[PDB]
């Protein structure tokens, strides 16, 4: 008779999903263009030339500052104005609810027709690949496990074992 | 990591090698790549010589095919007059 | 109710405040109800007036359990495979001291885990797989890891058959309330087709793969894994391809054979299980029956038939109902299931059925006391649920005027006797011991009761035991010794470290324990019998069945009017049985070690874990803490810093939990109220309490938290006391 | 999807995913510092 | 909608007579190759003596299953797709003449049955076209283990 999901954070779940998948975009094209390595060949020296390295972790803090600000500020406003208290529109806070967030303050607003919209015209471009990208990524990320695991050599770890016949990798192809 | 010359001087190589006589497998069953065996024309126990034997014969084995069902023999029990012994 | 009825909400109700009895949970808040509802989550007064489903629910709950065992024991069988102990032990058995289970080392933990093994640190085990196990011949760790997932297969599926009932649109009356077959099937082909099927995989495969294990090897130096079909050369040893018989029958000749079988009697030497070869025959000779037997039949027919003058009219239509009581057809069952478990507990210790038991002491007495508390924990139940019948289950009266209506006719009568029975016992069944103290402490042995002093004189010997082994005068043929090795006649010879099994001859000081059991078994039952009988109406209350089998107590009047009921007869009847079993255990190990459990030594001079201290010294009931509790238990209170240690380290808690029960058992109720407010006050000053009216325990809940604790207290106390005096010497 | 002035619910014993876990991460501090009985500071 | 499998009293054997057609032409390759068989090393060994005079030269690769799952797809598609209402065959994205159907929704010798006119000759109920091919199915069933071995045909 069937569960009811519908779940209601939800519409958010789908926009969370865009983040994951559009981001998932960076990976594929670039690594793979991969230089079709490559003509040949790739050297880093340059910065990191001998400066005791470059990033390690410190690289991760900068990565995050730059981001924190962005991921953070953010959803903080994809949207959301009204912003208080007592009783429900349900979004889940819903505060923006009736008031958009502002009657009369500014142009919070973008564009014609007392609205947020860029407007009617297009699902087009980007519902099919961008969501098709919801799909794409998952299988191609599912492809990443396939691509390393089995670690040819270095590490069995803890064997009840019982492979080899032969190694695993990516270069590409498949044998067979 | 860090790099000194050239990812390799001479790239990637023998890790799949096989190339000419990219063999193993087809062949091996090189006896097989071909089967050519026995005789042409007939009488009897090919089965070589190598390979071997006539063992049980005409229908048996061969099977394999043998070939061609003769006017036989005709395996069915009964004959063989069961020659043990 | 109406969130929203019928036809028009798929939409589930989670929310708006929820349910039971019609001035349903109030709206307005309380605590008790959170305790209600785990309790009496099923009673079946409520959910529906009309049995309708419930039989349609109890099939599903059953499925859940079968799965669960399965989830269990995949677990077990895992554990058993891949933390092995087992591969190592089996080449090695009678050296090994076996674990399935290991901690990880975090904080203290790991004192615990102390070398068991074929060279690994362990927690030593006393349930034996590793002995259920011997049977598998084929071996190796990753399979049991198949038998394991084979377990998780049966589960998910034998757990989606429970979706595939109640929740799925699901079944109706006839199907149970036409019985007519049900035992037909059950006993015929499962009871049968298992034991049967078990035969087929109990000589095929197991017999041979321990026929030439009972020598050594490194397994698979013996057994290929599939090996065992069209083939078989191997049967040839262990016998013929029947060579020329036909489908048994006779025009058959043996000059030398008779098919595998060939009955054993006595124990294997160098694996003293008992022969692995009467094990096929016996299971085969079972199934047949069941195979023939489950072929009755369709019912009242037989029950409606024979009547007598005392005897009961009622016997007839002794229950249209029976098909639909349930609570009754569970109560009957528990008495049997239950009373048919602790009959295991004997045939086990005086006739092992697995390779390496007895020598393995601790890994089959754990058993004989676990199996022992079920053949008791399930019996008092087998009364409770009859009380649950005797009060409620049928809408209306129409059982009428029988056999029951008979038994009740007398009732201040069947229980009028039974009473005196007990005070006759007790006086002949305990103060008997107290004589000894009062007179051996006075000290004049001339006149005690000692096995030496008051005269029977030095034989036990002839009653049954001596006729039982001695067995073949008989229409009996068979097998060099006994059905059970212990019986008096026969043998020195059993086993390789150690003694496994020997006469046990008793005398007196087996005489009178055997009698305390009587009196203990009897006054237990008095309270349950009179409890379930006086279920519904009594000379003290007539208006007595009216809410309850539970109600707390009717009210301060009539003098007392408190305990009454029959939840409570099944509350004070547990209280006894905890002894019934708790002292039967105390009996067996003090025997089985004072005599029997052994060692062999050159020229076989037996060295009992205690040179029979029992002799003159159980008879004194202080000797029962001189020789028991203070003697053994010295291993519990020495057990610190070790490996088992978790016992000594339990033995304080749970020897605490018990001594917490009395608080729940011995106390008022508007007391912890009167207190709970002083609390509730201090609470309000800071503004921190009211919502969900905090309330004291529900008169009878308080009794529920007696008892239950008094048992998991007073019990694991010995579960510790035990595993701590068989692991290590003994 | 949750903004300002209390949110969505949860079951009877999510305390059994709060005794188990959270608290559980704490053995996780009782092996990182496999020991105590006083403690250095940061 | 969260899922449907209508069953009435005999759902089964509507299939069954179905599991049976497929199953039945699989009695089949029996009707008209025959041994995987087993657990595949030979590499040395047959059941227990099998063989002799390991099976086979044996190409085959288990990739099936990867095949069983994959064709599974077709099976369950023909069945939804026709739920139906049909766009389905797109034809030529542009233009003009598209005579060709090829006929039918098939069943049988003319997509429309066709070539109606025929025989002078060859001259002289459809669970029966089922019933007898289990009476071809369960037959090799015992013929796998079809042996008495120690002895043989008592009959004879
Ligand atoms: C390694 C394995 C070998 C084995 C053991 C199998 C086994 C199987 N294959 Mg299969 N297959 C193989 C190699 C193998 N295949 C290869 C190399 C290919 C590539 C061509 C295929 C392509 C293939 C397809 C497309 C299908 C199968 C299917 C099947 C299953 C069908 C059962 C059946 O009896 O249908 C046949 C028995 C019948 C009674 C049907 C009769 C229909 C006939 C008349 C049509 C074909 C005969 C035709 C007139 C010959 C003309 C030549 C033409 C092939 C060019 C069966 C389990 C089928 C399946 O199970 O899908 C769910 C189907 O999917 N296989
Ligand atoms: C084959 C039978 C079996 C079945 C199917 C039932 C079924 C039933 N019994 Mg029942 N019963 C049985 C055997 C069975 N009983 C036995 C053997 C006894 C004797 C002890 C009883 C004594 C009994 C009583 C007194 C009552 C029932 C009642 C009931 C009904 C209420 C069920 C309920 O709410 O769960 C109740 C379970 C709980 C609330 C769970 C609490 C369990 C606690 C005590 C834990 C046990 C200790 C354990 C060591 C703790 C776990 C470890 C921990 C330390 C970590 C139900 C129809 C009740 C009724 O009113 O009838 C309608 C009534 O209360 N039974
Ligand atoms: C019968 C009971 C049941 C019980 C009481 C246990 C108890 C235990 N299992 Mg276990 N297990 C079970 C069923 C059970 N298992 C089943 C059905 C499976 C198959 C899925 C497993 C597969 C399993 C594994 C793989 C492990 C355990 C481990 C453990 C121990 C780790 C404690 C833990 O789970 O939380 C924390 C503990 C002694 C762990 C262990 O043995 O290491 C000490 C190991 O992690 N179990
Ligand atoms: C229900 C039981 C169980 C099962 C599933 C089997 C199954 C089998 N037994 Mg068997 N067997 C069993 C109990 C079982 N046995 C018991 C209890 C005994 C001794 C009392 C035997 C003594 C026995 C012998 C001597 C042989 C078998 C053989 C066989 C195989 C083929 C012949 C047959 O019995 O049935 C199928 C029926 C026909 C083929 C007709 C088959 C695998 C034979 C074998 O190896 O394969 C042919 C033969 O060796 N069994
Ligand atoms: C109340 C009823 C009615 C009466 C008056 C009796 C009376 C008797 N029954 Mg009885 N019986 C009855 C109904 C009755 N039965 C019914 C309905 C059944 C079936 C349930 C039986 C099944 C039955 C059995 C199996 C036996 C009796 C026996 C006896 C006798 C006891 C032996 C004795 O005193 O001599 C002994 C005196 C000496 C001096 C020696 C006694 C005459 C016993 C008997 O046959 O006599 C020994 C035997 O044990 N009855
Ligand atoms: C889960 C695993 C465990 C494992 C590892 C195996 C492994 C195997 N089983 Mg198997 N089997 C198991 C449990 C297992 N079985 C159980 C529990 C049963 C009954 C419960 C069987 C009943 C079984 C049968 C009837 C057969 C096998 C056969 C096989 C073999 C085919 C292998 C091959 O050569 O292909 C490359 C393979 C060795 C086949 C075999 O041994 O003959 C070739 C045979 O058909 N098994
Ligand atoms: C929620 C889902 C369910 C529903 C309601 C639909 C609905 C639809 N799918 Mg679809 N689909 C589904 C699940 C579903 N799908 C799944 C699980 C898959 C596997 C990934 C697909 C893969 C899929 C593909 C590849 C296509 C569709 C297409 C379509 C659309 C028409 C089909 C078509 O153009 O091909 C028939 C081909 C034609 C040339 C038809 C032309 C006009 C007529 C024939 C239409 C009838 C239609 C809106 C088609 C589309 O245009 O989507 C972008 C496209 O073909 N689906
Ligand atoms: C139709 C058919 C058939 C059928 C098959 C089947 C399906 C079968 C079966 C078989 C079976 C069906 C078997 C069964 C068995 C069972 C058993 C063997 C039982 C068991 C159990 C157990 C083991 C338990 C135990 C215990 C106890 C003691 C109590 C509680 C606890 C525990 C659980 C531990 C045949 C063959 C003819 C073939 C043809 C077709
Ligand atoms: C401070 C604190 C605390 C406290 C703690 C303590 C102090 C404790 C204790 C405890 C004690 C002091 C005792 C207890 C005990 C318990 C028990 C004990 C449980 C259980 C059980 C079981 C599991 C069992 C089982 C069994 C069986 C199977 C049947 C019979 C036998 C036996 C019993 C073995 C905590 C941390 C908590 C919280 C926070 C605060
Ligand atoms: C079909 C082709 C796609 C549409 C784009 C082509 C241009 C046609 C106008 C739409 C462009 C959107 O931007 C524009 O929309 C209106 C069209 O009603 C413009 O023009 C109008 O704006 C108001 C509605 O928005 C009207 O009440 C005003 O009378 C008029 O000035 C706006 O000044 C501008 O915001
Ligand atoms: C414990 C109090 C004693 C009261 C019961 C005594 C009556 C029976 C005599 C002793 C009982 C023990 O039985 C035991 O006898 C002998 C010890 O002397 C041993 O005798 C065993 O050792 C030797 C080795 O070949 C031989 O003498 C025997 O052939 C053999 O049976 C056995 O291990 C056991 O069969
Ligand atoms: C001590 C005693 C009490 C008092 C016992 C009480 C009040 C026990 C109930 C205490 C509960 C279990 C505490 C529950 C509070 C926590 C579960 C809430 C916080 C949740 C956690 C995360 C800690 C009775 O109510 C009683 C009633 C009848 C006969 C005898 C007695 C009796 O002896």
């Amino acid at each position: 008779s069937d569960p009811e999901s519908l779940r209601w954070n939800v519409q958010a779940e789908l926009v969370h999903s865009r983040w994951a998948m559009l981001g998932a975009a960076g990976i594929f094209i670039p690594e793979f263009l991969t230089k079709l390595g490559i003509l040949n060949t790739p050297s880093w020296y340059t910065a990191g030339e001998q400066e005791y390295f470059t990033d390690t972790t410190t690289l991760f803090i900068v990565e995050l500052v730059f981001i924190g600000w962005a991921e953070g500020r953010r959803w903080a406003d994809i949207l959301n104005p009204g912003c208080v208290n007592t009783d429900p529109i349900f979004p889940n806070n819903k505060l923006t609810g009736t008031d958009v967030g502002y009657p009369g303050g500014l142009w919070f607003d973008p564009l014609g027709w007392g609205s947020a919209s860029p407007q009617k015209l297009k699902e087009l471009r980007t519902k099919e690949i961008k969501n098709g990208r919801l799909a794409m990524l998952a299988v191609m990320g599912a492809w990443f496990q396939h691509i390393y695991t089995g670690t040819g050599p270095i590490d069995n770890l803890f064997a009840h074992l019982a492979d080899p016949g032969h190694a695993t990798i990516f270069a590409a192809f498949t044998p067979k | 990591g860090v790099i000194e010359e050239y990812l390799e001087k001479s790239k990637t190589n023998k890790e799949l090698n096989d190339k000419k006589r990219l063999a193993t497998t087809g062949a091996n069953f090189a006896r097989a790549y071909t089967v050519e065996f026995g005789s042409c024309k007939f009488p009897e126990n090919f089965t070589g010589c190598q390979d071997l034997a006539k063992q049980k014969k005409v229908p048996f084995l061969s099977d394999d095919l043998d070939l061609e069902c003769e006017g036989k023999d005709k395996y069915k029990c009964g004959s063989n007059v069961f020659w043990k012994w | 109710l109406v969130d929203r009825d019928p036809i028009k909400t798929s939409f589930e109700q989670w929310a708006k405040p929820g349910h039971f009895s019609r001035t349903i949970a109030k709206g307005p808040d309380t605590t008790t109800w959170i305790w209600n509802l785990h309790a009496d989550a099923h009673d079946f007064d409520s959910h529906t007036s009309d049995l309708e489903e419930i039989s349609r629910k109890v099939f599903s709950a059953h499925f859940g359990q079968l799965s669960i065992i399965f989830l269990w024991l995949s677990g077990m069988y895992f554990h058993g495979a891949r933390f092995s102990n087992y591969e190592a032990w089996l080449n090695d058995p009678t050296h090994i001291g076996p674990s399935a289970q290991v901690v990880w080392p975090i904080v203290g933990q790991e004192i615990l885990n102390g070398d068991v093994g074929g060279g690994f640190r362990g927690i030593q085990i006393t349930s034996g797989f590793f002995q259920i196990w011997r049977a598998s011949g084929i071996t190796s760790e990753l399979q049991l890891y198949c038998t394991a997932i084979g377990a998780l297969v049966f589960a998910g599926l034998m757990l989606f058959a429970g979706w595939f009932h109640y929740h799925k649109a699901a079944p109706k009356l006839a199907w149970f309330q036409d019985v007519e077959s049900m035992l037909n099937h059950h006993l015929a082909g499962l009871l049968g087709l298992g034991s049967l099927s078990w035969a087929r995989h109990q000589v095929h495969v197991s017999l041979p793969i321990n026929q030439f294990l009972n020598a050594g090897v490194d397994p698979k130096e013996i057994p290929l894994p599939h090996e065992f079909i069209l083939n078989r050369d191997l049967l040839a040893q262990l016998y013929p391809s029947f060579a020329e018989g036909a489908t048994p029958f006779f025009t058959l000749n043996w000059s030398k054979y008779a098919d595998f079988l060939t009955f054993r009697g006595g124990l294997d030497p160098l694996t003293g299980g008992l022969w692995l070869t009467d094990i096929a025959h016996h299971h085969l000779a079972i199934a047949i029956l069941f195979l023939i037997a489950g072929h009755m039949y369709r019912i009242k027919d037989i029950l409606e038939a024979h009547k007598g003058p005392f005897t009961g009219q009622g016997h007839k239509g002794l229950y249209e109902i029976l098909t639909t009581s349930w609570h009754a057809q569970l109560s009957i069952n528990l008495a049997m299931l239950g009373s048919l478990t602790i009959v295991v507990a004997q045939h086990m210790y005086s006739m092992p059925p697995y390779p390496y038991l007895a020598t393995d002491y601790a890994t089959q007495l754990s058993l004989f006391t676990h199996h022992m508390w079920i053949g008791g924990f399930l019996i008092v139940g087998a009364a409770a649920h009859a009380a649950i019948f005797m009060v409620r289950d049928y809408d209306p009266t129409t059982r009428y005027n029988d056999l029951l209506d008979r038994v009740l006719r007398h009732r201040d009568a069947i229980i009028s006797h039974l009473n005196w029975v007990c005070i006759f016992l007790g006086f002949h069944s305990f103060g008997l011991y107290i004589h000894n103290d009062t007179m051996s402490a006075l000290g004049r042995p001339q006149d005690m009761f000692s096995d030496t002093a008051i005269q029977l004189q030095p034989v036990f010997a002839q009653w049954i035991q001596n006729t039982h082994a001695l067995a073949p005068g008989t229409t009996a043929p068979g097998a060099t010794a006994s059905t059970s090795l212990t019986w008096g006649g026969g043998d020195l010879v059993a086993v390789g470290n150690k003694v496994a099994l020997l006469p046990i001859p008793l005398g007196t000081a087996d005489f009178l324990v055997h009698h305390i059991h009587a009196f203990t078994i009897h006054v237990t039952v008095l309270i349950l019998l009179k409890g379930v009988l006086f279920a519904r109406s009594s000379r003290l209350i007539p208006d007595k069945a009216n809410l309850g089998f539970r109600f707390p107590c009717d009210g301060p009047g009539r003098g007392g009017t408190c305990q009454v009921s029959a939840w409570d007869h099944v509350f004070l009847g547990l209280f006894w049985m905890y002894n019934s079993i708790s002292v039967v255990i105390f009996h067996f190990s003090w025997k089985m070690q004072s005599d029997v459990w052994g060692t062999i030594n050159d020229q076989g001079v037996v060295t009992h874990i205690t040179a029979g201290n029992f002799a003159q010294s159980s008879i004194t009931i202080n000797g029962w803490l001189r020789d028991f509790l203070w003697a053994q238990a010295s291993q519990v209170i020495q057990s610190y810093g070790s490996s088992l240690s978790a016992y000594g380290l339990f033995f304080l808690g749970a020897h605490f939990v018990w001594a917490f029960s009395l608080m729940f058992l011995f106390s008022g109720r508007g007391y912890w109220q009167e207190l709970i407010e002083s609390i509730v006050w201090a609470h309000n000053k800071l503004k921190v309490a009211p919502a969900t009216q905090p309330r004291a325990l529900s008169i009878v809940q308080g009794r529920a938290v007696g008892v239950t604790h008094y048992l998991l207290g007073g019990i694991a106390t010995t579960w510790a006391f035990f595993l701590a005096r068989i692991i290590a010497v003994g | 999807m949750r903004d300002l002035k209390t949110y969505l619910s949860v079951a009877p014993v999510v305390s059994t995913l709060w005794f188990g876990a959270l608290a559980g991460l704490l053995i996780e501090i009782n092996r990182f510092f496999p020991d105590a009985l006083i403690f250095p500071f940061f | 909608s969260d899922p449907e499998g209508t069953g009435g009293f005999i759902e089964p054997r509507w299939l069954a007579y179905g599991e049976v057609i497929n199953g039945r032409f699989a009695m089949l390759g029996a009707v008209g190759l025959g041994k995987v068989g087993l657990i595949p090393q030979e590499t040395a060994l047959a059941w227990f003596q099998t063989g002799v005079i390991y099976n086979y030269w044996a190409d085959n690769y288990t990739l099936f299953v990867l095949e069983m799952a994959l064709m599974g797809f077709a099976e369950h598609r023909r069945f939804q797709d026709w739920a139906k209402p049909g766009s389905m065959g797109k034809q030529y994205f542009l233009g003009l003449e598209k005579g060709f159907g090829g006929s039918g929704n098939p069943a049988y010798p003319g997509g429309p049955f066709f070539n109606p006119l025929g025989f002078g000759k060859d001259e002289k109920k459809l669970k029966e076209v089922k019933n007898g091919r289990l009476a071809m199915l369960a037959i090799l069933g015992y013929f796998i283990q079809g042996l008495v071995t120690g002895v043989g045909p008592y009959q004879n």
